[PDB]
DNA sequence: GGCCGCTCAATTGGTCGTAGACAGCTCTAGCACCGCTTAAACGCACGTACGCGCTGTCCCCCGCGTTTTAACCGCCAAGGGGATTACTCCCTAGTCTCCAGGCACGTGTCAGATATATACATCGA
DNA sequence: TCGATGTATATATCTGACACGTGCCTGGAGACTAGGGAGTAATCCCCTTGGCGGTTAAAACGCGGGGGACAGCGCGTACGTGCGTTTAAGCGGTGCTAGAGCTGTCTACGACCAATTGAGCGGCC
């Protein structure tokens, strides 16, 4: 017969095409799933997820840490303006906040 | 029984833009979060798109108008470009 | 005199 | 009473018993009717938000939109779609609930008028009554009043494009004396959509006072009419020494 | 009676990371009827889950669909 | 050696927005999930990682309540915070 | 010769009667064309000759008055709780930002 | 520069609707910033649905779909 | 006769069942979900007609206006609860004044 | 399509002496819609949550129970109970 | 004015297949409970920073007044664009067959938590 | 000018979470077809952009003056800070069995859909 290589490969991206196309047609978002709609989709997801990760691992350079956790997803999310209204609305675990003060109530 | 997760897609794009940083077992969870919420988010309205113009069929066009109207600013063109560059590479 | 409105904003009609 | 009988009335103003006839008219009343705003449906409009007084408060006697009613606080009389109805308390115009007063002649200022009883601060005394004229007929009635030499005038300044002249016809309002020190003011009140003038007093005046307010008049003649108040914050002339058009 | 286990300090604490420098002392009760009304409707729909599938046991997925649907979506437990 | 009024509350607004960890204690917190479920059902149980997000948007609600109540008590050029300030951040928040 | 004036409304006053007639009444706020002309210009920044209807007019209208009246109440309490009664831009800001804008 | 025909006393109007007593002289400009940036995201989402439903013409119902995704239902022109 | 006549309803069934199909709500749809979910919208309308009929009627009118409707769902505690986060066409507020304001 | 008609016949259940004008019934249309799609959204929402493949009447009491307030639950749950009673029977 | 037909969609009985409800079972997990540690919460004393009510002032926005301007009415016209019938041809769901990518469990190890004094930043007199 | 306590700091210790590894299911990939969705042409028509004249209301504008936004202050309560004492939250540990999650079988429920039928709109007489 002939090889089988992943649609993930074919569109050179690393989150998975198969998956993302199960899910479409297995979460009833419509009668019919387009077979560029889990490509794109998938491309979205991995640029979304590359563009928080590398917030996150410069956050972790600055706590001169080498491993992320929480609370440097939290930091990235919060000191960039086009993913803080993205997730303006979303709660992280074992997250914390921003250090910020009020410039009235130090002397 | 085996359970559906993106740990390691997540761990694969992180090797990407970070060849030596870890990430621990809480933010791979949030990660988890992340990815299912904005894929639920961005399928919910392509869902809608297709509706609304009574159509059945959801569509690399129509993740383009949901990815348009669900990302603020400039993110939305980085996306958008990223998605059609993904698809002309899957066409070819 | 209240029929006044019905120029502004008219009766829904079933038929 | 006394303006009650046209015949008396006239026979004692002959004699300077009483003053000058006038048409004795219960309201205000327009001449020429003009463009009706959008504010004229305020009939309708002006609803209150008083609480419906129960068959028990008012059998008790309480005060239907009293002071802390929502139109009276904004100088608005209820129409006849107020939630009290007829039990409403803030329709002393529409209901010519005018207070007892007397015209009295004085010894130097001419007719004035007099509290006939003790009133309480903040009520009601009587409406300015007169003829509603624009400004060609206001100032063609100017024309003849200065034609046929007249020493008083009762022209007041209802609105932008409204005066009410109450020199043929008008109420006992009209004998109220100008104060620098008064003891009575002036209220632009609402009356279903039309706009009323009315005086009412600034503190509690006992009877046999005489009833005074500040007339901010326009003066527009060639000459300077006196002012008689007495107190020492006295003006000099009514609107002073600076003449107006 | 669990309401007065949620402690001055506790309250304080959370102020403090609020970045609030002073606090009077009657934010503790109001803070009390805050918390309890945000847990009675987390608690009201996350219970009304529970019953749809027939469990007896509120599960971390059962709260986290609660906060969604109230539109708080909380990361970190799936 | 003593702190002048206000050092020490600047000081911990540092050191717990610094921090990562859980401000109420678990305990009581649990306690009290169980006695307001109570009323909806009688006879629950609840998975302690259940409990722990409970807690995660109780104090992470408290902490953006705090925040914006904070900014009007500032906007009213003060600086403790009081009931009314609550009262006027849940009323533009909409509850 | 002069007419007389009655006492000036107190100030504030005929403003309150301007709450409860607007608050009655339930009618558009803005001129049409002046808000007509607003959607189109913004619109151009979004796509070169655009067309619109007349009710997506209207709903677009009905919206962002309704939007200013939401955000006029919400920034009153704040001036109010502010110990004041004038409303100023700060109160708005302010207004927006525990909003969550 | 048709944001100047947002006129002063529609400002005022809308802020009486509101409840307000009393209006400052900075509010106008402040409110102008405000209502172009609410119109600037309604319209920008009303004119992609259109640009997908390959029309040219804005319908109310794209107005509506804007308004329910910015979370703001409008009901009469569905 | 119709399912409408045997659920004792007024509002259509047959298309609350066509819409719950044709709008990918689930892949199936069972019997008692339209009757079910037609009963809560008619029970939902007639709480707000209700309601508007009253303040209609407070208000001296005969006809159900916009304004009616508006003040029907903002003078109850939990529709506008419900109805928190949606606006009205032509639909006004509730006349209030804060107290600080009277004089 | 609307529900106008149906609007009609429930409106003179409730109120014999009275009409309804063009853009009350506009927004009563659009109040029926938004109602259903937020009804059947959290059902869908229940069903997919518990894996399940069909919308039952369980599973719109759950999402009708989750949607309204109280007291209004309460009602329109007993609605909803007596309807699916008479369906069945 | 009222009766016969059409176009649409609502309902029925049946076949058909497979989603779900019952029933059994396993073992993860939550629960109740004990005893000690040791950090936290509590109650009080103290004095300072602050919230507050009063006060005098300035200036700012109001109500009022008049003119200037273009927003509504309305009617009429051109045609851009939206809505809507047929054809076809392309794309996608579906059913089969095969195999390797991804997940669960299993060592091994190394980054952060723990432990301490060092040395520097910040706030009090 | 300079007391005194915390944070970041460097060093090593210590340990359980990470992360890399093997095993081997199950779900993704390739592949075929039949089917119908929607891409497109082709047509129609209806509201939309556009024109103008014309009215009169609203908007713009300019003013006096008095309300309130505001700064500054004196008072005194009340909250922050620090302590010594009290106690329960936390941990590690015990053991029980509720019930979560699962697999399996079979029953009935719903999709499909052909056929059966009326509702509501409409034209014809």
């Amino acid at each position: 017969r002939a090889k089988a290589k992943t649609r993930s490969s074919r569109a050179g991206l690393q989150f998975p095409v198969g998956r993302v196309h199960r899910l479409l047609r297995k979460g009833n978002y419509s009668e019919r799933v387009g077979a560029g709609a889990p490509v794109y989709l998938a491309a979205v997801l991995e640029y979304l997820t590359a563009e928080i990760l590398e917030l996150a691992g410069n956050a972790a350079r600055d706590n001169k840490k080498t491993r992320i956790i929480p609370r440097h997803l939290q930091l990235a999310i919060r000191n960039d303006e086009e993913l803080n209204k993205l997730l303006g609305r979303v709660t992280i675990a074992q997250g914390g906040v921003l250090p910020n003060i009020q410039a009235v109530l130090l002397p | 029984s085996r359970k559906e997760s993106y740990s390691v897609y997540v761990y694969k794009v992180l090797k990407q833009v970070h060849p030596d940083t870890g990430i621990s077992s809480k933010a791979m969870g949030i990660m988890n979060s992340f990815v299912n919420d904005i894929f639920e988010r961005i399928a919910g309205e392509a869902s809608r798109l297709a509706h609304y113009n009574k159509r059945s069929t959801i569509t690399s066009r129509e993740i383009q108008t949901a990815v348009r109207l669900l990302l603020p600013g400039e993110l939305a063109k980085h996306a958008v470009s990223e998605g059609t560059k993904a698809v002309t590479k899957y066409t070819s | 005199g209240d029929s006044e409105s019905e120029i502004e904003d008219e009766t829904f009609n079933p038929s | 009473d006394d303006f009650r009988d046209p015949q008396r009335w006239k026979e004692c103003a002959k004699q300077g018993k009483m003053p000058c006839y006038f048409d004795l008219i219960e309201e205000n009343v327009y001449l020429t009717e003009r463009k009706k705003n959008k504010s004229h449906r305020d009939i309708k409009r002006m609803q209150c938000e008083c609480t419906p007084l129960s068959k028990d408060e008012r059998a008790q006697g309480e005060i239907a939109c009293g002071e802390d009613c929502l139109n009276r606080l904004l100088m608005i009389e209820c129409s006849s779609r107020c939630p009290n109805g007829d039990y409403c308390s803030n329709r002393r115009f529409q209901r010519k609930q005018h207070a007892d007063v007397e015209v009295i002649l004085t010894e130097k200022k001419g007719w004035g008028l007099r509290a006939a009883k003790d009133l309480p601060s903040n009520t009601f005394v009587l409406e300015y009554c007169g003829e509603v004229l624009d400004h060609k007929e206001f100032k063609a009635r100017v024309k003849e009043y200065a034609r046929n030499k007249n020493i008083h005038y009762y022209f007041m300044a209802l609105k932008n494009d409204e005066i009410i002249d109450a020199t043929q016809k008008g109420n006992c309002s009209r004998f109220m004396n100008h104060s620098c020190e008064p003891n009575c003011e002036t209220q632009k009140w609402t009356v279903n959509g039309q706009l009323r003038v009315g005086f009412f007093t600034t503190k509690l005046v006992p009877s046999g006072s005489e009833l005074t307010f500040d007339y901010q008049f326009q003066r527009y003649g060639k000459e300077a009419q006196k002012c008689f108040c007495g107190s020492a914050n006295c003006r000099g002339y009514l609107g002073g020494e600076n003449r107006v058009s | 009676d669990n309401i007065q286990g949620i402690t001055k300090p506790a309250i304080r604490r959370l102020a403090r990371r609020g970045g609030v420098k002073r606090i009077s002392g009657l934010i503790y009760e109001e803070t009390r009827g805050v918390l309890k009304v945000f847990l009675e409707n987390v608690i009201r729909d996350a219970v009304t889950y529970t019953e749809h599938a027939k469990r007896k046991t509120v599960t971390a997925m059962d709260v986290v669909y609660a906060l969604k649907r109230q539109g708080r979506t909380l990361y970190g437990f799936g | 050696h003593r702190y002048r009024p206000g050092t020490v509350a600047l000081r911990e607004i540092r050191r717990y927005q610094k921090s990562t960890e859980l401000l109420i204690r678990k305990l009581p917190f649990q306690r009290l999930v169980r006695e307001i479920a109570q009323d909806f059902k009688t006879d629950l149980r609840f998975q302690s990682s259940a409990v722990m997000a409970l807690q995660e948007a109780s104090e992470a609600y408290l902490v953006g309540l705090f925040e914006d109540t904070n900014l009007a008590a500032i906007h009213a050029k003060r600086v403790t915070i009081m009931p009314k300030d609550i009262q006027l951040a849940r009323r533009i928040r909409g509850e």
